């Protein structure tokens, strides 16, 4: 994964947690977009997020994120254990010409 | 609504060819727009996109494994079928086929996803 | 097959005026009941004239449009216009693009001038949302068609400002692109080829242009990228230049000087010959005049005192307001020779009181007489 | 010992559009496949007219360029120029280069326009790198040759910008001296002392011209230095000025104001004579009509709205896109005379069918008649 | 008010008049008192933190 992500990160209930997606000047500073996707233990993923903040239909406003450069952020209002999921950001590369995604991190409350 | 499914071998023996047949309903690979694409995660570890067809019948593939790997589209059919050749042990993983919009950025997106059909190279 | 008489005569309003604010039209928090309208120099103004009947048919020979008002130059603007940064003469790399970064702006316009003289409505084309859906799919945030418009020119549809003709309600979303007096209008521009192709003649047998503008500074955008620069245009930097910055380059107009000598109004005209077929009759007994004047659109700011108990000054004790006075006076010289418009809004323009054939008493007449 | 007769033909396409983004053009991120062509002020326009047989020879004796867009003042940049530092009005002596000191630049363009008529493709001349290898080792980084070349122009190529009539695709590697729309392009300029030369005038039997430009920022370039000062022209310094600033520096152009007195557009033509030996014989049934307007070069933004759903404003719920439209309308008038092209892109315009000898009928026929 | 000055059928007001002035605009300024006429919500979207205040 050429995109970097923490391995994992905790947060506790009803906080606000945060994520990063570092990158380079090949995908992120380039100015394609960034998409975020959540995967529940024993299910595929799931569209989160696509164009750096957007909300698709189902998902909570409590979900968000920006561009702060060559990173990006998502982040999370409320946290509940239906955030106790692994979450991947996406984006294209123009060096390696592919579609490529992060180390994935997993979110955890500390109930 | 938009569904995916997919089908083929759980089990491959190595330097064999794989053959996998995902089918899709509400949509249509002759819409300006509408892809497919082939994405597989191993156990325990982060997803890795394979492969895309688009409405114009260009294909793209990943560089580290451009030579292995061939895909196909019937529209009349709404069936996609990938092809990987000289199977190896590591390639054990669970392949999910996904829709995919078009941007006028290149930085598409796969909202739906399928069920997720494992495969066991051994 | 027209057959022209020595016979003369002078008409005109002798005054028009109008007041309100240049930017939006007041009114109640939810109602859309208009208590002052919007009145500026960026708009068209088409008078509708209403000939008296010749049988109880005119020909337009002549035509003055008089301007009263001092010369002066309208300022626009926009509290919270999308602006990145001023690459100009950038020294340093551009740092944070952040969650919102819009910018109080204001500006002038490119000025514009304009008279168009007919029997039938104005035409003008814009940029809008085309039409053909076909058989692509609309993604989310995808670019909108573009299609060349024409409509008919109304009064209050504001003109070309240097940011284009285009339908900015349609095509521009976010409602910060562009100034407050057009970012939510249409900004037409004369089709002046389809005008004049019209073998007829009938929506003018005169017309007159002069605009002029400069750039007088060079902005950047903030949203999130369309169409990205493709690899192959630049090397991959690092460090600070890691992070591109948006290419997407807009200008801030600018009209420059206004000058008497510049002035096209204020000046007697004379259509013996059109362009067209059709020589300056007026057929069912109508005509529009269609005026922009941006040389004359300075706004005069009101104060107004709402204590006068305080020693000092405070500016929580005054209320500032802006207004805009348009004066106009048309003249006009008409021939006599022998031989479904209501959907929009005009300025209507009674002259069936108004003719008489003493020509030398009225100005226009004295000049029409000389030549 | 050609015979000209009282025989004329008004011709027209009555409309030419075209639309695009103005830097480059759009495509799949590695196919080569064009979804939105590349579309600008500063693109040649050749149209390759294919008159109807006279037998089944032409002579052009007018012609009418129409532009219908509204004047408007084109803005182009590079997210990552190469720009050191302002020299103009420094203060303070320069302290660092760095690895990397590009910066978000913008600018406008040298005011050009041009209208070239003829019967056989313009002919453009540039500066490209020099065949002469002889006897001189290319060492790393050396000076590239230079040498003056001729070509065809064709409809999509660029005009000079005040840069230089120069081919930037090998000359400049950086891909960073100059904006985007030319950094991998090459900016020809007419070699009108050839095309007059020919002693047929087949090249082109009319031309015109109206450029300007001036100075609007002073500028520095970052690269290592080639040939360097001599160590005669300056006395060395120390502290501070022990290190020298680079002596390589470029100007910004400004084509400075816009005005609708200074168009040669919307203008007919009158060819009676040409300044060749060829009257405006149109041999081979074809003419080439090359024309660059910067004077309605507006790029106008368009937004889009990925999601509805946010209170309040984000830049990461609206894309930003950039298009420009083009406008023509070409009218000819022919008289009648009795008595390999295909490896360049032109604009290919059939008038095989819009030949009618109503000359009132349309406007350049009236003026015509009158003239 | 040249309009009325030579309207006037006798022209007694004036029988000869020049006039020649020029202007551009130097700089954009703003003010600072209330507000009064409100600028409708309609043409803009509500801001946040630092753009809060318009």
């Amino acid at each position: 994964s050429v995109l970097t992500q923490p391995p994992s990160v905790s947060g506790a209930p009803g906080q606000r947690v945060t994520i990063s997606c570092t990158g380079s000047s090949s995908n992120i500073g380039a100015g394609y977009d960034v998409h975020w996707y959540q995967q529940l233990p024993g299910t595929a993923p799931k569209l989160l997020i696509f164009t750096y903040s957007n909300r698709p239909s189902g998902v909570p406003d409590r979900f968000s994120g920006s561009k702060s450069g060559t990173s990006a952020s998502l982040a999370i209002t409320g946290l509940q254990a239906e955030d106790e999921a692994d979450y991947y950001c996406q984006s294209y590369d123009s060096s390696l010409r592919i579609w490529v995604f992060g180390g994935g991190t997993k979110l955890t409350v500390l109930g | 609504q938009v569904t995916l499914r997919e089908s083929g071998p759980a089990l491959v023996k190595p330097t064999q060819t794989l053959t996998l047949t995902c089918t899709f309903s509400g949509f249509s690979l002759s819409t300006n727009g509408m892809c497919v694409s082939w994405i597989r995660q191993p156990p325990g570890k982060a997803l890795e996109w394979l492969a895309l067809i688009d409405w114009d019948d260009d294909k793209y593939y990943s560089t580290s494994l451009k030579t292995r790997l061939t895909i196909s589209k019937n529209t009349s059919k709404n069936q996609v079928v990938l092809t990987m050749t000289n199977m190896d042990p590591v390639d054990t993983a669970t392949y999910y086929c996904a829709r995919t919009y078009y941007n006028s950025n290149w930085s598409h997106w796969f909202d739906p996803w399928g069920q997720g059909t494992l495969v066991t190279v051994s | 097959y027209v057959a022209r008489t020595n016979i003369y005569y002078h008409a005109g309003t002798s005054r028009l005026l109008a007041v309100g604010h240049p930017y939006f039209p007041i009114k109640k928090p939810n109602n859309n009941k208009i208590l002052v309208p919007k009145v500026s120099g960026l708009q068209y103004r088409v008078f509708r004239i209403h000939l008296p009947d010749p049988n109880k048919v005119w020909a337009c020979v002549g035509v003055e449009v008089g301007r009263g008002q001092p010369l002066g130059v309208g300022i626009s603007g926009h509290p919270l216009l999308n602006k990145l940064d001023d690459t100009e003469n950038a020294s340093a790399y551009a740092a944070n693009a952040g969650v919102d970064n819009r910018e109080c702006i204001s500006m002038d316009y490119k000025q514009t001038q304009l008279c168009l003289i007919g029997c039938k409505p104005p035409i003008g084309e814009h940029w809008g949302k085309g039409s053909p859906c076909t058989n692509v799919a609309v993604n989310p945030g995808d670019c909108p068609p573009l299609e060349l418009i024409n409509t008919v020119i109304q009064d209050g549809d504001m003109v070309d400002t240097g940011f284009g003709a285009m339908d900015f309600t349609t095509l521009q979303a976010n409602k910060s692109e562009v100034p407050l007096d057009i970012c939510t209008s249409i900004c037409k521009y004369p089709d002046y080829i389809k005008m004049v192709s019209e073998p007829y003649g009938d929506s003018l047998f005169f017309y007159l242009r002069r605009e002029q503008m400069f750039v007088r500074h060079l902005f950047n955008r903030a949203g999130t990228v369309g169409e990205n620069v493709p690899d192959d245009l630049y090397i991959k930097g690092s460090g600070s230049t890691a992070n591109l910055a948006s290419s997407n380059y807009f200008p801030t107009p600018s009209g420059s000087m206004v000058t008497s000598d510049a002035q096209i109004f204020n000046k007697p005209y004379w259509l013996q010959r059109a362009q067209g077929h059709n020589n300056g009759i007026c057929w069912g007994n109508q005509l529009f005049v269609t005026v922009v004047d941006t040389t004359r659109s300075t706004n005069m700011s009101l104060c107004a005192a709402i204590s006068t108990s305080e020693t000092t000054y405070k500016n929580t004790n005054f209320k500032e307001y802006l207004r805009h006075g348009e004066e106009y006076d048309l003249q006009f010289i008409f021939q006599l020779c022998k031989i479904p418009l209501k959907k929009y809004t005009f300025w209507e323009v009674n002259l069936k009181e108004k003719f008489s054939a003493d020509l030398d008493q009225f100005p226009l007449g004295r000049k029409f007489l000389l030549q």
